[PDB]
């Protein structure tokens, strides 16, 4: 399973760096666009976006690379791909997985739970968990709100694989 | 010599519920969609010579979450159901929002004025005849509206409280 790693800033200054294992053992299709997404290596990803909605107690969402506005976001094989599989389910605080509009519309868009979010089973796609840096995601969480909205901007100035 | 009102806006994804709220509450409109998880504004008016403090609740447009979703509806006292007349689905969304306004209440009577909305688009799916059977139908007024031009806004909003203080 590879490793991936965000460096994430506060209105640019540096927070922390988190790093997820990506779980290519039981989502590859998934697991692969989000690796790729995070190299840059197909020539856009992650780099610069923004996490757009953080409400403590539940989430962390990030990925709109293309719109910059929350609606946004594409993956390396097109706009959109199908829900892989359900396998991996939503435990608990650390768990990976993909932000959708509906049934077979991942893109980039993502989220990294800050609690058990067992409602959301089968209906978006686990994918990874938090390696190292569970404190940094907490930490994100002061700047969320009851809707999200964030009072600093919160981005991944760096991200990449290790 | 004030009331005040809690005002709830639903409708489908996308109808300009928010749209709405914001011209109300800000009087400006911009194209972007920005998707909502939940918004509450306050504003003072005065309607028919009667000033009013408005609370309205600006809801997602999803089902989801029905927990959240009935309390939105037990603590509203008037419910906007907005659709958009190029978005047919959304007006056939329109009785279901209405059904769980019933159930939840527990009430025949509840005080809500339908929102045909975005009728500045020359797109329209849904036919104006079609809205009037509607809203007459469940004995409710209906309004056509468009947040981007301000027509009807403060109709919607205003004959929504004359409901309520008709209601009562
Ligand atoms: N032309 C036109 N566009 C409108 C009108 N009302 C809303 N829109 C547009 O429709 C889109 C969605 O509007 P919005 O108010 O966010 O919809 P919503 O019903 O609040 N959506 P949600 O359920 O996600 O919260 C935006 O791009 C907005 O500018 C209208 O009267 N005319
Ligand atoms: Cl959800
Ligand atoms: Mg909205």
């Amino acid at each position: 399973n590879p490793t991936v790693f965000f460096d994430i800033a506060v209105d640019g200054e540096p927070l922390g760096r988190v790093s997820f294992e990506l779980f290519a053992d039981k989502v590859p299709k998934t697991a692969e666009n989000f690796r790729a997404l995070s190299t840059g290596e197909k020539g856009f990803g992650y780099k610069g976006s923004c996490f757009h909605r953080i409400i403590p107690g539940f989430m962390c969402q990030g990925g709109d690379f293309t719109r910059h506005n929350g609606t946004g976001g594409k993956s390396i094989y097109g706009e959109k791909f199908e829900d892989e599989n359900f396998i991996l389910k939503h435990t608990g605080p650390g768990i990976l997985s993909m932000a959708n509009a509906g049934p077979n519309t991942n893109g980039s868009q993502f989220f990294i739970c800050t609690a058990k979010t067992e409602w959301l089973d089968g209906k978006h796609v686990v994918f990874g968990k938090v390696k190292e840096g569970m404190n940094i995601v907490e930490a994100m969480e002061r700047f969320g709100s009851r809707n999200g909205k964030t009072s600093k901007k919160i981005t991944i100035a760096d991200c990449g694989q290790l | 010599s004030m009331t005040e009102y809690k005002l709830v806006v639903v409708g489908a994804c996308g109808v300009g519920k928010s749209a709405l709220t914001i011209q109300l509450i800000q009087n400006h409109f911009v194209d972007e969609y920005d998707p909502t998880i939940e918004d509450s504004y306050r504003k003072q008016v005065v309607i028919d010579g009667e000033t009013s403090l408005l609370d309205i609740l600006d809801t997602a447009g999803q089902e989801e979450y029905s927990a959240m979703r009935d309390q939105y509806m037990r603590t509203g006292e008037g419910f906007l159901l907005v659709f958009a007349i190029n978005n047919t689905k959304s007006f056939e969304d329109i009785h279901h929002y209405r059904e769980q306004i019933k159930r939840v209440k527990d009430s025949e009577d509840v005080p809500m004025v339908l929102v045909g909305n975005k009728s500045d688009l020359p797109s329209r799916t849904v036919d104006t005849k079609q809205a009037q059977d509607l809203a007459r139908s469940y004995g409710i007024p209906f309004i056509e509206t468009s947040a981007k031009t301000r027509q009807g806004v403060d109709d919607a909003f205003y004959t929504l409280v004359r409901e309520i203080r008709k209601h009562k």
